[PDB]
């Protein structure tokens, strides 16, 4: 179980980014163009800056997780 | 029942997408392979001359297990597979699965309700999304079952496994093979999928002309 | 837009006494008008049109007497959704 | 039977509620997901050999799960008759 | 509502001038600038309608009095004007932070409530009242607190919505994870390469585990907090890290985002004054202080790993000494080379901010209005400068120690749910005999009951107040001044 | 190796935050219910919304229930008397900051009952003031919570 650092930090930037740049210019012309707009940045920016926050808290661990000796014999056999 | 619908070339398409995918869920969902070794320590009498280990289809290989021989104190390891690939597996079993359901469902609507499935080519602008959405999936599934395949060939080969167990590097150890599993139920399965990939593929045109987009 | 508040400004309005009524009737309809007390020096309970707010109140508690009564009886409240405007003649004498 | 509708509607809600969450954490289970090891009513024996003795517990923990799953399934039917009722 | 309508006209033209001056009436009134036209054709159709010949005339002045906030509010931007509005009504043409709040409101309790399941059990109530909206606006009820729920249905749907997302972040479902793309952290390379054995398991009651050795730790969980840490008995220790510096990196950027805002605020308004004393010093000691702290936190998240575990800085300690002046010779050492000089040039200019703010703008305002042209009371406008930089400044720590309060709540929330699911749901689940199914069904609607009650109700209103109090203080305090007033028309609402 | 009395702190600890939540959550729904009664004989239709207070003393005592629990939970016969002292103090924490939260909740829910019978518009202020109340508790079960697991 290789997690790398680079399918999911480019696929996530890359979504997060067209929602929050390239709709703008896509979201249809109204009385709400603006707030729709400020929507689709804010959320682009908040869920982004949420998930980054999280992917490099994992990132680099400076200790392993403490598992008891029944769920570290039961992992050892399930998991990878 | 219009049986002329089905003996008609789209229909001819639809009964050939059913047994595929079809022969592949049995190919694959079926398929059960056994491995065996043996391995001499220094001293004979802690040799383990026959270790047998068996697999399923999903191919959660790292949870397989065996207490391969240790040579000292006659005692035991325990040994695992490496990797998994449930996720292209069980992802094409599971594609199939759907085109299979998808060509029971359009044979039955075509043998039964031709003429509602081809009202205002609605129905032939679902056959062709379908379409699409299948011909995408089985292009992305073959290729997954094909590395699936061949890294499970690697995995489950008594020569690596021998090569990373750690009996091989003390003294007088010798550790041998004596079967191999079956490939020939994979690459069937390797086939089969690559044939309805191909007969998607062909029933796309057919979709778009039905549809009148031609 | 939300953006930030839409540009605001004064006016005032010379409107013969007859068509006012009617006029304001127009406002309250439209409802992007807010008025304010130009007559501040005397309180409200001695302006000039007192006599009819106080003759619209007393049918206000007529209307709420009988609505009182179809509550305490069965009979239900219709609703059609009409929202008919006051009738600026004296239609008052009328609906008295 | 008949009984109060906002009664009925708390009840089929929860009915709902409780099928789906009870069928999922059934699959999770049968599944044998590691997190719910904790759930699972197994004793010291249990790690002598394998992990067999531990699947077979998970599978019965999700057949408790799919029990309540039905009964609840029962108990929306019957707030969803109670609601046709009135 | 032909009487309520008559008494109401009529109580509006007492408003209005008499004949004591004018035989015709004079009415005043705020108008928005784009309305102008359409009044005008409405006052058209009143001289149609009433048969006048004369036409009634209406003319604009230009003026000093005060004009009223009106926000063009919407359907979907109710909830969050009201929201928005109650902490005090912005002032004539501000920047508005609904808008914005739209977002940030519903983001920051998601923050909070970060829950996969709960957020789904909300965002299918707030689709129930969006849906049958038209069915309860019509049949009107007494309950303060179901018609405050109903008129805030879109804050609640996209508070469950953004509560989905960060469940999903935190991999939190009812208090358990998905595990959904597999968890990087293997057991097995602790037995292959690490010195570990069935004696060491039956040794160690609850061991731990490293990522040092080379295949434990396969890189970062893609989506959201690893699956393991669920069941990890680490789980706080790490998880009380991540998310207090979540909660500080959020904060911060908020604050900051205030602030900018207050740029804009001061550009529209013409107070180059403010600009260049003001927002810029006020820009400069928040990013320097505290920006700073954030890059800090990403910077070692970046850069050190397990192997360097053991002389791991404490961003903590470092921020301390980072005030005190306090770098030492012993203890953890430097994060990075030139820590030394770089965090005595920020402390230097985030001092230097105080006298910029503080001296500055009253010595100039002094000066070009009391000394050109020649009521302006020096020693008043000193006072008042003083208590502003001091008010800002502190608040700037106290902001951003209050923005841990996401933090708190989150962790809170967690181990609440993880208690209730422990004491209740555990029940029913650890039972060997095939019976306990009947049991899980009592158990399970104590289980439901509880969660509704305890955590979907008061926790989230508490996590929904809680955002709402950052939103009113920590980030408005930067750019919003809330002193104007309602915009009041005389709409009929007569029509209830 | 470690006394015999090591547990006595841990134990202590549990009982602290049992007890002083309680004692806190108990006081204010003692004074919300004086105040609830107090406006009832006037306002009947207030009694459900003004019974928020209890409710928010409901959670204080939660808290407490939480934090014992997980002491209670995490005693041993071996407990060194780190672990014996560090659940000790977050017993203390949540305690006391259940008990003086309790304390805020109810003075100000009987205050603000009785001012939202009289203004109604004074119940979204006495909620908001009662979060923070509540709050103060949460700030020491999140220090218990760090504790009993340092
Ligand atoms: C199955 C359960 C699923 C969970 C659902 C519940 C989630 C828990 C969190 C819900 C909190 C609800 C409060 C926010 C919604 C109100 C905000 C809004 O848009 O209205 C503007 C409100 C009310 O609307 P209004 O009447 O002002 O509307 C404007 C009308 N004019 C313009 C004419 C004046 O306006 C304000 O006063 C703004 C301040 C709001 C501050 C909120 C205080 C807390 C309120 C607590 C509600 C009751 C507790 C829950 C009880 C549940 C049991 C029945
Ligand atoms: C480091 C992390 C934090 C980063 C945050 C800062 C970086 C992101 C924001 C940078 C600024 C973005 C652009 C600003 C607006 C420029 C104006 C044109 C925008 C545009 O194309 O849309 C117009 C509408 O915009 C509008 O109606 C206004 C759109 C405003 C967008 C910005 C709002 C979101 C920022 C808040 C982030 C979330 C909080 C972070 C914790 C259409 O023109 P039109 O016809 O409508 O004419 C305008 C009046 N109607
Ligand atoms: C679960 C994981 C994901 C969570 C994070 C994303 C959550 C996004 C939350 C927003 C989605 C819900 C929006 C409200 C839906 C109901 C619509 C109400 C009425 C409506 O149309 O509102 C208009 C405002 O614009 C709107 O209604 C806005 C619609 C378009 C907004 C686009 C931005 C969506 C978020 C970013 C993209 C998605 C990211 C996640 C994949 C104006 O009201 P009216 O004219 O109808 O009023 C009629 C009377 N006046
Ligand atoms: C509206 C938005 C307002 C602004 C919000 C953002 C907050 C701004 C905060 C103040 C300005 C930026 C931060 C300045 C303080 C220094 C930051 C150092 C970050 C850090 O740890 O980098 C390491 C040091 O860099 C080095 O080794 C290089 C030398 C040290 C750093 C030099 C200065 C870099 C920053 C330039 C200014 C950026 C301004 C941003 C607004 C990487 O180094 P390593 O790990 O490879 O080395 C280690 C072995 N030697
Ligand atoms: C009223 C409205 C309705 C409300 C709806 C609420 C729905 C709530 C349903 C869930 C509640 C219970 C939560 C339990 C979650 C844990 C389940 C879990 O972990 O899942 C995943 C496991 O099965 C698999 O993971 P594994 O076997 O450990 O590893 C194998 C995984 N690989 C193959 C990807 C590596
Ligand atoms: O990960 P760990 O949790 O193990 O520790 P870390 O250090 O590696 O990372 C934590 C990073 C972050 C620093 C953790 C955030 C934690 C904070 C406790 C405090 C944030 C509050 C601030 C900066 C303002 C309030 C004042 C506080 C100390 C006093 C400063 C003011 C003066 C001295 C005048
Ligand atoms: C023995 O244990 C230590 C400590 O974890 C480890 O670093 C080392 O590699 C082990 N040595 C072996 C397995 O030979």
């Amino acid at each position: 179980t290789a997690h790398s650092f680079a399918l999911p930090v480019i696929i996530f930037t890359t979504f997060w980014g067209l929602i929050g740049i390239a709709g703008p210019w896509f979201v249809p012309k109204g009385p709400n163009r603006g707030v729709i707009i400020t929507m689709l940045v804010a959320t682009a920016v908040c869920c982004y800056l949420f998930w980054l926050i999280a992917i490099l808290a994992q990132l680099n661990p400076l200790f392993g997780p403490q598992l008891k000796n029944e769920t570290i014999w039961y992992v050892r056999f399930l998991w990878e | 029942g219009q049986f002329r619908v089905v003996k008609e070339p789209l229909g001819f398409v639809k009964v050939l997408q059913w047994v595929f995918a079809i022969f592949a869920f049995a190919t694959c969902g079926s398929y059960t392979g056994e491995l065996r070794l043996s391995v001499e320590c220094a001293n004979k009498t802690e040799s383990a001359l026959n270790i047998e280990v068996e697999f399923e289809y999903p191919f959660r290989l790292h949870q397989v297990y065996f207490d391969a021989p240790s040579c000292v104190k006659g005692g035991t390891t325990k040994i695992f597979l490496v990797g998994d690939y449930s996720s292209s597996a069980e992802f094409f079993v599971t594609v199939a699965v759907f085109a299979f359901l998808y060509s029971m469902g359009a044979l039955a609507t075509y043998i039964f309700l031709q003429n509602k499935y081809r009202e205002n080519n609605k129905g032939p602008m679902m056959d062709f999304l379908a379409t699409a959405v299948f011909a995408f999936m089985w292009l992305v599934s073959s290729s997954a079952w094909a590395k699936g395949l061949s890294d499970v060939k690697m995995a489950t080969d008594p020569e690596n496994i021998i090569k990373e167990m750690p009996m091989c590097r003390q003294t007088g150890n010798t550790c041998k093979e004596l079967r191999d599993p079956v490939t020939s139920g994979l690459n069937t399965s390797v086939v089969f999928g690559f044939l309805n990939l191909v007969l998607w593929v062909g029933n796309l045109w057919f979709v778009f002309k039905e549809t009148g987009w031609a | 837009e939300l953006f930030r508040s839409e540009e605001m400004t004064l006016a005032q309005l010379f409107l013969q006494s007859e068509a006012a009524y009617c006029c304001v009737s127009e406002l309250e309809e439209l409802g992007k008008v807010q008025f304010r007390d130009l007559n501040p020096d005397v309180n409200v309970f001695q302006r000039k049109f007192v006599n009819e707010v106080r003759r619209c109140e007393e049918m206000d508690r007529k209307l709420r007497f009988v609505e009182k009564e179809i509550r305490k009886a069965n009979i239900p409240i219709m609703d059609t959704g009409e929202n008919p405007e006051v009738p600026f003649p004296r239609d008052m004498i009328d609906l008295e | 039977l008949c009984c109060g509708p906002k009664l009925a509607a708390c009840g089929i809600v929860l009915s709902a509620w409780g099928v789906i969450m009870l069928i999922m954490l059934g699959i999770f289970f049968n599944v044998h997901s590691a997190v719910l090891i904790e759930d699972v009513p197994f004793t010291e024996k249990d790690f002598e050999n394998g992990p067999q003795n531990i699947y077979n517990l998970y599978e019965q923990v999700s057949y408790n799960c799919f029990i309540a799953a039905g009964l609840y399934l029962l108990l929306g039917g019957f707030s969803f008759c109670q609601v046709r009722l009135n | 509502i032909k009487v309520r309508k008559m008494k109401a006209i009529y109580h509006t033209l007492n408003l209005c001038n008499i004949d004591v001056t004018q035989k015709c009436l004079i009415a005043e009134v705020w108008c928005p600038v784009t309305d102008l036209d359409s009044i005008q054709f409405a006052l058209r159709r009143g001289t149609e309608h009433s048969g006048s010949t004369v036409p009634s005339i209406l003319n604009r002045m230009q003026t000093n009095q005060t004009p009223p906030t009106y926000n063009k509010t919407n359907k979907f931007t109710h909830g969050f004007q009201n929201i928005v509005d109650a902490y005090g009504i912005g002032t004539y043409r501000e920047i508005n932070p609904a808008p914005y709040t739209v977002i940030t409101f519903p983001f920051l309790f998601a923050v909070m409530f970060g829950d996969f399941g709960h957020g789904i059990l909300m965002t299918l109530f707030a689709v129930w009242m969006v849906l049958r909206e038209s069915r309860i606006l019509s049949q009107k009820n007494e309950n303060e607190m179901f018609s405050m729920v109903f008129s805030g249905r879109y804050i609640i749907l996209l508070m469950g919505l953004f509560s989905i997302y960060t469940g999903l972040i935190y991999n939190d479902c009812f208090s358990k994870s998905l595990n959904i793309f597999g968890s990087s952290w293997s057991v097995r390379p602790m037995f292959t390469i690490g010195n570990w054995t069935e004696e060491t398991l039956l040794g160690s009651s609850v061991l731990q585990l490293n990522p040092a050795i080379p295949g434990v730790f396969g890189g970062p969980y893609p989506f959201g907090i690893d699956p393991i840490w669920n069941i990890a008995t680490n789980k706080l220790t790490f998880l009380n890290s991540f998310k207090m510096k979540m909660s500080v990196i959020l904060g911060i950027i908020h604050m900051l985002f205030g602030v900018s805002l207050s740029l804009f605020n001061h550009i529209y308004f013409k107070k180059p004054l403010n600009i260049y004393f003001g927002f810029i010093p006020e820009i400069i000691f928040m990013s320097s202080l505290f920006g700073y702290l954030v890059i800090l936190i990403f910077y070692k998240w970046t850069a050190y790993d397990a192997h360097s575990s053991r002389n791991a800085p404490s961003l903590l300690i470092h921020f301390i000494n980072m005030f005190l002046f306090s770098y030492p010779e012993s203890g953890n050492a430097m994060l990075y080379s030139g820590q030394k000089g770089i965090q005595c040039f920020l402390i230097v200019v985030a001092m230097l901010c105080v006298p910029w703010m503080l001296l500055f703008k009253p010595l100039i305002l002094r000066h070009q209005y009391l000394r050109k042209k020649h009521v302006f009371d020096f020693g008043d406008t000193m006072v008042h400068q003083a208590i502003h930089t001091i008010e800002y400044c502190l608040g700037c720590i106290s902001n951003t120690a209050s923005y841990l309060r996401l933090w708190a709540l989150s962790l809170a929330h967690a181990q609440l749910s993880e208690v209730l699911w422990t004491m209740v749901i555990h029940i029913g689940l650890h039972v060997r005999s095939l019976a306990g199914g009947l049991g899980l069904f009592f158990i399970f609607a104590a289980f439901a009951t509880l969660t509704v009650a305890i955590l979907l109700i008061m926790e989230g209103l508490s996590a929904f107040l809680h955002a709402l109090r950052l939103h009113w203080v920590e980030f408005q305090n930067k750019f919003y001044t809330g002193t104007g007033f309602k915009f009041l028309p005389f709409s009929f609402e007569h029509i209830r | 190796n470690n006394p015999e009395y090591s547990s006595f702190f841990g134990v202590m600890g549990a009982s602290s935050a049992m007890v002083f939540s309680a004692m806190g959550a108990a006081y204010g729904t003692a004074k919300s219910g004086t105040g609830i009664a107090a406006m009832s004989v006037m306002r009947p239709e207030l009694i459900m919304k003004s019974i928020i207070p209890v409710v928010m003393a409901g959670i204080i005592a939660i808290y407490g229930l939480v934090v014992a629990v997980l002491i209670a939970n995490s005693l041993t016969d071996g407990i060194t008397l780190y672990r014996s002292f560090l659940q000790l103090g977050a017993g203390l924490s949540v305690g006391l900051s259940g008990l003086a939260a309790g304390f805020a909740i109810g003075i100000v829910g009987d205050a603000g009952v009785r001012g939202t019978a009289q203004q109604p518009r004074l119940f979204v202020g006495m909620i908001l003031i009662l979060i923070f109340a509540e709050v103060l508790g949460l700030y020491g079960l999140i220090v218990a919570l760090i504790l009993s697991t340092k």
